[PDB]
């Protein structure tokens, strides 16, 4: 979820 | 006149498809927000 | 041709109603997310 | 009959515009919720 | 709100 | 964001 990457701080909301 | 009506109907159809595409994009973002709230609740509370 | 145009217009109308139903469902979920964020803010902050 | 078809097409067009307006309003609220979740995450975590 | 039940842990986001 | 006002407690979700 949230773009993967271990969470990635949210990844900007999965790139909006 | 029939051709003008037909061309307008095809244009309305085209727009309906773009509206449907817009809706799909909204649903994808809405599902991300649902996930984000679930994450905040689980991590914090 | 008039009948084909009429049948297509009724089909477009039908789809417009399903789109409207889709929108109502999106609004119900969006309102739940608004409530969820309000709840997290009140409980935590 | 052509006039009845034309009047119905204009009504469908009108409704399509209201649907588009509804969608714009949903998008504005969805963007507020995205901002709210981002705010909760930054303030708390 | 959230499906009632005293809150119910969110009830899965009121069942999605 | 959130209606301005320094945050305004969220301003009711920017007035819904
Ligand atoms: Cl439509």
């Amino acid at each position: 979820g949230x773009x993967g990457x271990g969470x990635x701080x949210x990844x900007x909301x999965x790139x909006x | 006149r029939m051709k003008q009506i037909e061309d307008k109907i095809e244009e309305i159809e085209s727009k309906q498809k773009k509206i449907e595409n817009e809706i799909a994009r909204i649903k994808k973002l809405l599902q991300l927000t649902v996930w984000g709230i679930k994450q905040l609740q689980a991590r914090i509370l």
